[PDB]
This record gives C-alpha cells, structure tokens and sequence, in this order.
C-alpha cells in the first residue's frame, strides 16, 4: 500500500492533535487504511454493478459509507 | 476582531490516492470508471476516519499522561468504533 | 520514546506539489453526463447480495 | 434508522472501581417493534484480544411502544481477575451496544480512566494493581457514538 506515505501519516496525526509517534505507527496506520479502503470500495463497486453501471458515483460511496458505520462524538 | 486567512488543507496527496483506489478497485471489477466526486468522497472518508482515529489516540495519551502514542491506542480507537 | 512530530521541519511536510496535488484524468469518467442513481429496489438487491459474503 | 438513541447519561461518575455501572438511556421509536431490543454492556479488558472483553450485563426490551422511552441500565463492575495487569490502571473502554434481530445498529463507547486517588500511589504504583484504591472515571463528555445501517425486518 505505497499510495499512503510516512509524511501523510504525520499530517493526519497532527490534525488529530498528536505530539509524538512510535516507529510502529507507520506500519500500523497503513494496515488500518488498507482494510478501510478495501471495504468501502468493495461495497461501492457492488452498488455500481447492481445499478447496471460501470461509472461509480459519489452516492455509491455515500451508501457504502453508511454501511461501514459513521461515528460522532456525542448525541442527537 | 480577528480575520482568518483561508487555505485548502493537506492530509493525503490526491494523485497517489487515485492510483491507490484504481489498484484496489481493479481486483473487484476490471474496466471500471470513477467520477471525480466519487474518488474525492472516498478520500474525504478515509482522511476524516484516520484523523478521528488519531484524535482518540491523542485523548488516550493525555489522560494516561503519556507523550508517545502506540499501535495499541489505535487498536483501542478501532475497537470503540466497532471493527474487530 | 518515539518520533517527535513538531519542530524544525514542520513546514517540510506541508510543501505544495502541484504535480501530485490534483486528480489524474485517466481512470475517471469520460464526460459530465447524467448518471442514474440506484433505485430503492436495486439498493436492496445489492445489500442482500452483500450480506451473502458476510456469512462465509 | 427505525430506533434512534437520543442520549445516554452517566450517573455515578467518577466512582470507586467496584461500583456498578449506571447509565440512563433515552431512545426514540418511529413505530411499534415486532422483535426485542437487546442492550449489551461490555468492558474491554484489553485492546490486544476480544478474549478479555467482559459482558457485564445484557437486557432484553420489548414490546416497544412508539415514541421517546427512557430507562436506567445498571451492570456490575468487571472481574479484576480477568483484566490483564498492563491495562488495569490507565485508559480502557466500556461499550453500550444495542442489537435488533441480532444486528447491531448503534454502539456507544466511553473511554475509561482508572487511576489511584492518592499522590503517593500515583508517584509509585504497585506491581500488582490494587483495584480497591482505584478510581473509575468514565470520560463521559467524550463518547464514541457509532451508527450502523442494518436490516429492520
């Protein structure tokens, strides 16, 4: 999964509020995002097939993201 | 009053991300096109998902009175969100 | 201890690279044509087919 | 989403470690419910394995009238014997999960800070954790509310 880089991981962590990272964070973050992307894509692509299309829409992804589960910090 | 200067933010680079999407999507279904807004939605998802994951890792560290975050704090962040 | 994430070189990570900072044309849609959104029936037909794998 | 949790309130917090968990759950129902809602309270003993998670209680609710309902969930404290020493003192999680037809639609998680309330014990904690001097502090205003889109039939 060479798409995501060490600089990228750092950028994400800094917006997260992080101050220091273990060396093992880079290998770990990659594994996590590999799973996350494989899952959302797999579903979005199935959605595209079931609509009899070969062009993936934002709504295909929007629907696949509702399936994976979205989190919020607090209630509504 | 204080005025803010505006600027796009940089988490993950776009072109590498698009190539990553193509890689994975190829294994599920060959000869398959993406709308730009779809790939972007996929990126926005990943980026906010990982940023939130790190926010948990940050909060775990501050209360546990640590400086360095560990893969275990990511594992916890993943757990509280449902995945095994 | 681990890797420090703030200091001399913070700006090194946030340099603009216009050659990577934009999406490639290839792999994307050809035109801006209208494209059908899934009907509620196809949405369900999909979600059932997806629950299939989950089981194995 | 046919059932939607509006709120969860943490009742005795902070508290002694051994104190039973007290939550006040407010959920909303768009129509009457054919099946039962199952609420689980789960204490994650260790981030390393699911083996160490302790289901502290499980409650079955039904039949459910339409509208805003409110109840108080109270589970006993986890067994300190099953908690890996490394994780005992410091940050861990409690989960409140609800399932419909055995499908989880909502997970409300809380980060839990276990810490000794004495300076001397903080300066030098014991090799084996002393649970009777531990304070349990659920980080209540920082919940991780995750919603999943499931089949409602």
């Amino acid at each position: 999964i060479q798409g995501i880089t060490k600089p990228a991981i750092r950028r994400l962590a800094r917006r997260g509020g992080v101050k220091r990272i273990s060396g093992l964070i880079y290998e770990e973050t990659r594994g996590v995002l590999k799973v996350f992307l494989e899952n959302v894509i797999r579903d979005a692509v199935t959605y595209t097939e079931h609509a009899k299309r070969k062009t993936v829409t934002a709504m295909d992804v929007v629907y696949a993201l509702k399936r994976q589960g979205r989190t919020l910090y607090g209630f509504g | 009053i204080r005025r803010y200067q505006k600027s796009t933010e940089l988490l993950i680079r776009k072109l590498p991300f698009q190539r990553l999407v193509r890689e994975i999507a190829q294994d599920f279904k060959t000869d398959l096109r993406f709308q730009s807004s779809a790939v972007m939605a996929l990126q926005e998802a990943c980026e906010a998902y990982l940023v939130g994951l790190f926010e948990d890792t940050n909060l775990c560290a501050i209360h546990a009175k640590r400086v360095t975050i560990m893969p275990k704090d990511i594992q916890l962040a993943r757990r509280i969100r449902g995945e095994r | 201890d681990g890797e420090e994430l703030i200091g001399d070189g913070m700006e090194r990570d946030y340099r603009a690279i216009p050659e990577l900072d934009a999406y490639e044309a290839e792999g994307l849609a050809l035109d801006d044509e209208d494209v059908e959104e899934l009907t509620a029936s196809q949405r369900e037909a999909a979600e059932r087919a997806m629950r299939q794998r989950d089981r194995e | 989403a046919k059932v939607q949790v509006n709120n969860v309130v943490v009742l005795d917090n902070p508290s002694p470690f051994y104190n039973p968990f007290q939550f006040e759950i407010t959920f909303e129902c768009i129509e009457d419910l054919s099946e039962d809602l199952e609420w689980k309270i789960i204490y994650v003993g260790s981030a390393e394995s699911e083996e160490y998670d302790q289901v502290l209680d499980s409650v079955l609710v039904g039949p459910v009238p339409a509208g805003r309902h409110m109840f108080v969930f109270q589970a006993d404290a986890p067994n300190p014997g099953l908690i890996p020493d490394a994780d005992a003192v410091g940050v861990t999680v409690v989960l409140i999960t609800c399932t419909y037809r055995g499908q989880e639609f909502i997970r409300v998680g809380y980060y839990v800070n276990n810490e000794y309330t004495e300076t001397e014990l903080r300066e030098n904690p014991p090799v084996k954790p002393d649970f009777s001097k531990l304070q349990r502090n659920i980080l209540a205003s920082n919940p991780r509310v995750t919603r999943f889109h499931i089949n409602w039939e």
